[PDB]
């Protein structure tokens, strides 16, 4: 179980970590998350009182390095750093968890809901679509835009998710434009499959870190990044036994964890709708497709 | 975007563009079984691809055979459709290819913007025109040639004949605009306005008669009459 010490708390702010949330009033005696269950990617995020927009956090693996929190009055967040001295760090770790200062990370031990929502998700795959090697630990923001909004304005500060784009000539053979366009087998398995994403698994992984993106910040590109992916396994007549059970896993447990208070802006009505009732794969979400009509028959 | 009575002039302007017309690509008549079912039973149809500034229509005949061993396929018709226009685009020198096409029915967009990829340059829009094109198999030369077809075949006319000597373009398009509405309402009476007159022939190497200036005035007057009388009947107005 690892920590992630904070210096302070200078100003209020609801703090995430995973799933969790809770609330630490300006200049309260706060110093951090203790408990933290290793074997996962885990997501640290924030929202200010004053700040209408910008949830921003960071993707870490408390494998990968030792992490602390501290505030920066110039630029004005809550950042995350490596520390290098494994000494200093024991060290301050275990004065915070004598005090204690700490919150416990909240796992009931039941609960498989982040092992669920994270289990293709892997730093190194995160780290390629959010650009900043010099850090072990990735940035992200409400604001931050994709690739392929921005082909559609920093590109440093950019989520380069692999861009999937139903009328492009990577996604139709010559000669074969009805046929794959209606169905799009070629695109999934060919193309992203075993072009670029190698297996199935890489894809999952993209999935659902832009689900996860999409929902702890209300990143919009996110958004779309996992809507596309959906469709373009739902829209293919040719889907391997075991991605299209994985998928149905995979959704069951975005929609069980979807905030209801943020569901109409986080569910695409065409998207699901077509997934669900009209697509070769209408019959294939059966978790998925109960859940959905049990919790938000509105958007059906 | 798409086309309207805002941006009307705009199809006579000096950009190549093209209107696409699908309505007839698929026919069929609907039939009993000698067990009492119902069959269909295709017919021959055609693709009217319109350059509305000069006249020139590339009429691509659809025989029966594109349809053997095929499923769904009011569908395929669309792309179909789009792989011929996309073929007509191909086969013209650069500086021949159309900057636009507009299609005539908004289901054509997906399977026309596929089968375009290649041409990033040119755009594929939708119109709010309701235009009769589907009356272009009540032109006798026309009909007569799409069902004579026993192998695909294109081919070219000028569908205001001679007229742009002494008319504008958009002066002709509002007059084939006005006959091929006449037709679609009530084709009878349209054609017997057309040829009520022995002494108005209609030229080997045209599609309408040869009127006058001041007899098409009066043609036109009538196929207006014809048009809102209907109008008037049908909704007791
Ligand atoms: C020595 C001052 C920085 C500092 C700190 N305040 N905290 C909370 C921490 O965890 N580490 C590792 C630190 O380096
Ligand atoms: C798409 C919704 C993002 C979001 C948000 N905008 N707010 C204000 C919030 O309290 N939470 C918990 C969120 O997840
Ligand atoms: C999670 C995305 C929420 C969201 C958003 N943040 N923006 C900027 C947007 O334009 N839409 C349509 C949305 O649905």
């Amino acid at each position: 179980m690892n920590t992630v010490p904070f210096t302070s708390a200078p100003i209020e702010v609801t703090i995430g970590i995973d799933q969790y949330s809770f609330n630490v009033k300006e200049n309260q005696p706060f110093h951090g998350i203790k408990d933290i269950p290793i074997g996962h990617v885990h997501v640290i995020h924030f929202q200010h009182a004053d700040n209408s927009s910008m949830r921003y956090g960071y993707w870490f693996d408390c494998r990968m390095g030792n992490f602390y929190i501290q505030y920066d009055p110039k630029d004005g967040l809550y950042k995350m750093m490596e520390e290098r001295d494994g000494a200093k760090f024991e060290n301050i770790v275990h004065n915070f968890k004598e005090r204690q200062m700490m919150v416990s990370y909240p796992k009931i031990d039941e609960d498989d809901t982040w092992y669920n929502l994270t289990e293709f998700v892997q730093m190194d795959k995160i780290r390629k679509i959010v650009r900043k090697d010099e850090n072990q630990f990735s940035y992200v923001d409400s604001s931050m835009t994709t690739v392929q909004e921005n082909e559609l304005s920093d590109p440093a500060h950019s989520l380069n998710y692999t861009v999937i784009n139903f009328k492009s000539r990577e996604a139709i053979r010559p000669g074969h434009e009805m046929e794959d366009f209606l169905d799009k087998s070629y695109y999934l398995n060919t193309v992203m499959l075993q072009g670029i994403f190698k297996n199935s698994s890489n894809y999952f992984g993209e999935l659902q870190f832009a689900f996860l993106n999409a929902m702890f910040f209300g990143n919009y590109g996110s958004s779309l990044q996992w809507h596309a992916m959906i469709e373009l396994i739902c829209s293919s007549a040719t889907v391997p036994k075991h991605m299209l059970d994985k998928l149905d896993e995979i959704l069951y447990y975005q929609i069980k964890t979807l905030p209801e208070q943020y569901s109409d802006i986080l569910l695409n009505e065409r998207v699901w709708n077509i997934c669900l009732y009209s697509s070769f794969q209408k019959n294939s979400l059966h978790n998925t497709e109960k859940i959905m009509e049990n919790k938000y028959p509105e958007l059906l | 975007g798409a086309m309207n009575s805002s941006n009307y002039a705009e199809l006579f302007n000096n950009d190549i563009k093209l209107f696409v017309d699908d309505t007839n690509v698929y026919r069929v008549t609907v039939h009993k079984t000698f067990e009492g079912n119902v069959a269909t039973k295709a017919i021959n149809g055609c693709i009217f691809t319109l350059n509305p500034k000069t006249g020139h229509l590339f009429l691509k005949i659809i025989h029966t055979s594109v349809w053997a061993g095929q499923k769904r396929l009011s569908q395929l018709a669309k792309w179909k459709t789009a792989e011929e226009v996309s073929a007509l685009v191909r086969s013209l020198p650069k500086e021949e290819q159309p900057k636009q096409i507009i299609v005539t029915r908004k289901a054509m967009l997906d399977p026309l913007e596929v089968h375009m990829l290649d041409f990033p340059n040119i755009a594929i829009r939708p119109t709010e025109l309701r235009l009769p094109f589907s009356a272009a198999m009540s032109i006798d030369k026309l009909s007569d040639v799409v069902m004579k077809a026993t192998e695909p075949q294109m081919v070219l006319f000028n569908i205001y004949d001679d007229w742009l000597d002494r008319i504008s373009s958009y002066t002709a398009f509002s007059r084939l605009t006005l006959l091929l509405r006449a037709l679609k309402t009530n084709e009878e009476s349209a054609k017997m306005i057309l040829l009520s007159d022995p002494t108005i022939t209609i030229k080997s190497y045209h599609l309408w008669p040869s009127f006058t200036d001041e007899q098409w005035i009066t043609i036109e007057s009538q196929m207006r009459d014809l048009i809102l009388t209907e109008y008037g009947r049908k909704y007791n107005v």
